[PDB]
């Protein structure tokens, strides 16, 4: 009956708050307030964060602490019908881990690549430059950091697709072992251990973030970057496009649906406080996304005004915010070397507790699943990381990018939002909002208020729908620069995508023609919770 | 608008079993985890038995598991308790509440069943008027040797509200004496016909008593 | 269990004064899980104050709630006489759920003087064959006074009933009724009877008494 439980009640939070803050709080949140009319963004922000994110985020928290087991075997309990929502979760967390661990890859090779008294992607007279190379990002023209991120450490100009990898970058594939020891000496004898790095991959952001602000605000033209950040725009507010990427940002920064925060919870005590837990951590997460934002458009306004370069030009998103438009800047200022280790290093710590949970999420929901490989963890996380690994590899070619880009749209994109909207529907629809009521109160103290109720069944769908709807609409065949993807690459990253939520229907047909009885008499056997015995 | 109200309750002998109920009205039963709480003849207060609102998580007192079980029954809005076993620490009266929120406690409490576990067996009381051998005179109501209890004493079919004083029943020898003193003023009586009456529904015996001087 | 210990047990108080009736708990209990109820006399509890210190609805802005840990404490600022019952503390913390001892107020009155009244057994007991001679003591304070049983000027202590009543809601006075209980034999081979009340009103005590012969 007796599960393990985290060694402190800061271990849990510092692990959901680490898994939550991504570097998608750096570069998807700032970039939005910036094009979506500033801080009256906040408004569609603030509302879809209140009616759609955070009932989901507390949803999955408390699916966790209370059936107290991982993602296959708590969907299992909770409706049998509906046991394939586990595996399509958790399988969708091994399919990240293929591409995800190679941006953390990435910020440690600029780290190892940053201990210099002249930071190597200012000057544009390399052996890797083009006569397109300019000092800055210009309309028509090439960076000496975004050359030097694209033909040096990527070597992405040797490739003319994904077809086309070529060699191996042994330094990068080096990083992504680096990266995989870490995870792997983190997560090897579980939460006793990851209950206490989080401590340092959780905590170290906002300490890089306090004083990366300051030196952000202190830079001449600081101010004007606030400006581009959040002057009001109201009439951004009627634009649905608006309240869609409000919606989806809100949706994918709180991340339901990878059965971690279904995983983590789970090791809490029954009777924990999980809906001051829910409600605590996504505002830190939010709160972190909007100090976030001063501290790249404060060094963003810096370049527009003491460096000569259209905001249009540096408020960008992607990769490409960090990697290319964020150092050039520190390359300028005065103790470069100082601001560029921190920020790469906040980077990589960023990604980390992000990928912890994402790794403990196939591990937890595999061992409440198979009582084989928990007595194996040691053994079994050794494979997987070797897995990710040899796969990694594929990341750490020349046309590694192309491999990456490919998974980063189908992997979690759509399988997400199918394999939440299921969540919903099975909690409050199949299982019922009644009796998922009866169980908080029985584990906090109180049922849910009417307000997280109607927001369980009604709001939740439409608000999932809404954004499913919206991101098929600006669907177009996926490109990178010049490079248009062949359309079986496309066909392939839709097999990705789709592998993953084919089990829901599979594992619901499979688990239909067993066990015996009538049409009727068995839905009645496949909707019944486990705990009635 | 919410009220509850406790039925069953009586008189059990030792090892027996009784099943109280508690009618629900004013408030979405099914929202409410109900619960049964006690009160022994000293006005001491113990909890019993708590009960969820889909009565899937149900906690019992140490005192009383294994042979009570708490129901419920969201259908027809009722609360019931199924007793078993009961020895004479059982006698108490039940109280019917709804601690669905526990950080608050129980809002609502019902009017209460009245449950007496004894082995002595019913008998009926003997009422005696008391007379005296003055600006007011003072007589009395002596109802002596009955179980169990309740009973019901007024004076002139309860015309008189004050001036009274019902004393309570007292237990001796498996049997209760209870007194009453009526106080009027000494025009009034004997002139009057002043009248003790008594009423002990477990025994069906009603008396009344009019007092008569030497 | 965690046992909840209230102190102190009856707690008189003349209406304006300030009371403070304190709540100890045996383990650590969370501040928000510890809840106040009032109970008056012949009626079901009421929840007076949840989560410690908040007043639950219709109670006046004159209760208060303070503590932490494993010591709280309800506090009156002014008391009303519509305040005088029984409080009962209860700690929701963790299972099984544990009520308070509770605290029983009471109002203060001038002292007086009790009305005492003696009974001779009436003639229907004496046919049966027993002879209750019954005395009433009415309209006194403090609760606390001490019948004396004598015949033919002899104490006689046993076979007698004490029974005090509630403290009065109009003149807050007490009552109590001694019955001597006695078999018609006994009660003939003596001649006389006679019920003192050791009151504090008195330096000596009240005397009743009453004769056969007469
Ligand atoms: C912009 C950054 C700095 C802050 C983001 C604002 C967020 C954290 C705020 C704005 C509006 C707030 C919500 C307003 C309404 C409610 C109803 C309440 O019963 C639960 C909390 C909840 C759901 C709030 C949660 C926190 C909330 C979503
Ligand atoms: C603008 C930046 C620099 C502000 C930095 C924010 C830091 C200091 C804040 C944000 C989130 C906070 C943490 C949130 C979670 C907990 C759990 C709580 O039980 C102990 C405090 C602790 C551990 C907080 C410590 C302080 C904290 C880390
Ligand atoms: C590609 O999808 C993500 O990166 C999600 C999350 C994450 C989930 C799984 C994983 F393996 C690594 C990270 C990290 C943060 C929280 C949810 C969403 N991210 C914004
Ligand atoms: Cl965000
Ligand atoms: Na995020
Ligand atoms: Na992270």
């Amino acid at each position: 009956d007796e599960r393990e439980t985290w060694s402190g009640k800061v271990d849990f939070l510092l692990s959901v708050i680490g898994f939550a803050v991504d570097l998608a709080n750096v570069w998807r949140f700032p970039y939005l307030c910036y094009k979506n009319g500033g801080g009256a963004f906040l408004v569609p922000y603030g509302i879809m964060l209140a009616v759609g994110g955070i009932p989901l985020f507390y949803m999955e928290l408390a699916l966790g602490q209370h059936n107290r087991k991982g993602a296959i075997t708590c969907w299992g309990r909770l409706v049998p019908l509906f046991k394939g929502i586990g595996y399509a979760v958790v399988l969708i967390a091994f399919y990240v881990g293929f591409y995800y661990n190679v941006i953390i890859a990435w910020s440690l090779r600029f780290f190892f690549a940053s201990f210099t008294n002249s930071l190597p992607w200012t000057s544009c007279n390399n052996i890797w430059n083009t006569p397109n190379c300019r000092p800055f990002e210009s309309q028509g023209f090439q960076s000496a950091a975004s050359e030097y991120f694209n033909r040096y450490i990527l070597e992405l100009n040797r490739s003319e697709g994904i077809h086309d990898l070529g060699a191996i970058k042994w330094d990068m594939a080096l990083c992504l072992l680096i990266v995989y020891l870490i995870c792997y000496f983190s997560l090897w004898k579980g939460i006793s251990t990851s209950g206490k790095v989080v401590w340092f991959t959780a905590l170290f952001p906002y300490a890089a973030l306090l004083i990366l602000l300051i030196r952000g605000l202190t830079l001449p033209g600081s101010f004007l970057g606030i400006q581009y950040y959040l002057t009001p725009n109201f009439s951004a507010i009627y634009k649905a496009e608006v309240w869609a990427d409000a919606a989806t940002q809100v949706f994918f920064s709180l991340g339901p649906g990878f059965g971690v925060l279904l995983a983590y919870a789970s090791y809490n005590k029954y009777h924990n406080n999980v809906y001051k837990d829910a409600l605590l951590t996504s505002f830190i997460n939010s709160a972190t996304s909007f100090i976030a934002g001063f501290v790249i458009f404060s060094v963003l306004g810096y370049m527009a005004h003491t460096l000569g370069v259209r905001i249009e030009d540096v408020a960008t998103e992607g990769p490409g915010l960090v990697f290319v438009v964020y150092p050039a800047a520190i390359a300028t200022m005065p103790a470069s070397t100082f601001w560029a280790l921190i920020f790469f290093m906040m980077l990589a710590t960023l990604g980390l507790d992000s990928s912890f949970g994402g790794m403990e999420a196939i591990i937890t929901a595999l061992s409440d699943e198979f009582p084989k490989i928990k007595r194996n963890r040691e053994l079994f996380v050794a494979g997987l990381f070797s897995l990710y690994f040899v796969v990694g590899l594929a990341s750490c070619t020349q046309g590694g990018f192309y491999f990456f880009h490919l998974l980063d749209r189908y992997a979690a994109g759509y399988s997400i939002l199918v394999a939440v909207f299921f969540e919903a529907i099975a909690v409050s629809w199949i299982y019922g909002t009644n009796r998922f009521s009866e169980d908080i109160r029985d584990m906090i103290g109180f049922p849910p208020g009417r307000y997280w109720q109607v927001c369980w069944r009604f709001v939740a769908p439409i608000f999932l729908l809404f954004i499913t709807v919206y991101l098929l609409i600006g669907y177009e065949p996926l490109t990178y620069a010049d490079y248009v993807y062949p359309s079986w690459a496309n066909a392939l990253g839709w097999c990705i995508a789709g592998s993953s939520v084919v089990m829901i229907p599979a594992v619901a047909i499979f688990k239909l023609l067993s066990t015996p009885g009538s049409l009727r008499q068995r839905f009645t056997i496949l909707t019944t919770p486990w705990r009635d015995q | 608008e919410v009220q509850l109200v406790e039925s069953g309750g009586g008189l059990v002998k030792p090892g027996g079993s009784l099943k109280l109920s508690c009618a629900a009205s004013g408030f979405t039963f099914s929202s409410y985890a109900m619960s049964w709480v006690r009160q022994s003849p000293e006005k001491r207060l113990e909890w019993v038995a708590e009960i969820s609102s889909g009565g899937r998580y149900i906690y019992y007192s140490d005192t009383v598991t294994g042979r009570f079980t708490i129901s419920r029954d969201n259908a027809r809005n009722i609360l019931h308790l199924e007793m078993s076993s009961l020895r004479s620490e059982d006698t108490a009266m039940y109280y019917c509440a709804r601690g669905e929120v526990r950080q608050r406690g129980f809002d609502y409490w019902g009017q209460g069943t009245t449950l007496t576990v004894s082995s002595a067996k019913t008998t009926a009381p003997s009422v005696y008027p008391l007379a005296p051998v003055g600006s007011s005179v003072t007589l009395g109501c002596l109802v002596k040797g009955y179980f169990p209890e309740p009973v019901t004493l007024t004076w002139n079919s309860g015309s008189l509200s004050s001036g009274v004083h019902t004393f309570p029943a007292v237990l001796q020898s498996d049997l209760y004496t209870l007194s009453s003193s009526v106080t009027v003023t000494s025009s009034t009586w004997p002139s009057q016909s002043i009248t003790c009456n008594v009423a002990h529904p477990a025994s069906s015996t009603k008396v009344d008593k009019k007092i008569e001087p030497r | 269990e965690n046992v909840l210990t209230q102190s102190p047990a009856i707690m008189s108080t003349s209406p304006g004064e300030k009371v403070t009736m304190t709540c100890r708990a045996s383990s650590s209990v969370g501040s928000s899980y510890l809840h106040w109820y009032q109970q008056k006399s012949g009626a079901s509890p009421k929840l007076w104050i949840y989560s410690t210190s908040n007043l639950a609805s219709g109670v006046p802005a004159r209760f208060s709630g303070s503590g932490s840990g494993t010591s709280y404490s309800l506090t009156i600022s002014s008391v009303e006489a519509e305040d005088a019952a029984t409080y009962y503390c209860q700690q929701f913390s963790g299972y099984p759920l544990t009520f308070g001892s509770g605290t029983k107020l009471e109002m203060k009155r001038a002292d007086a003087a009790p009305t005492v009244s003696i009974f001779p057994p009436s003639s229907e007991q004496l046919t049966s064959g027993g002879a209750s001679v019954v005395c009433f003591l009415n309209n006194f304070y403090p609760k606390d006074i001490n019948v004396k049983w004598k015949i033919d000027g002899s104490e006689r202590q046993n076979g007698v009933l004490n029974s005090w009543t509630d403290q009065d809601s109009k003149d807050s006075t007490y009552s109590m009724s001694s019955t001597l209980t006695l078999t018609k034999d006994e009660y003939e081979r003596h001649n006389s009877y006679t019920c003192e009340a050791t009151h504090k009103t008195s330096t000596s005590p009240i005397v009743k008494s009453f004769n056969r012969n007469e």
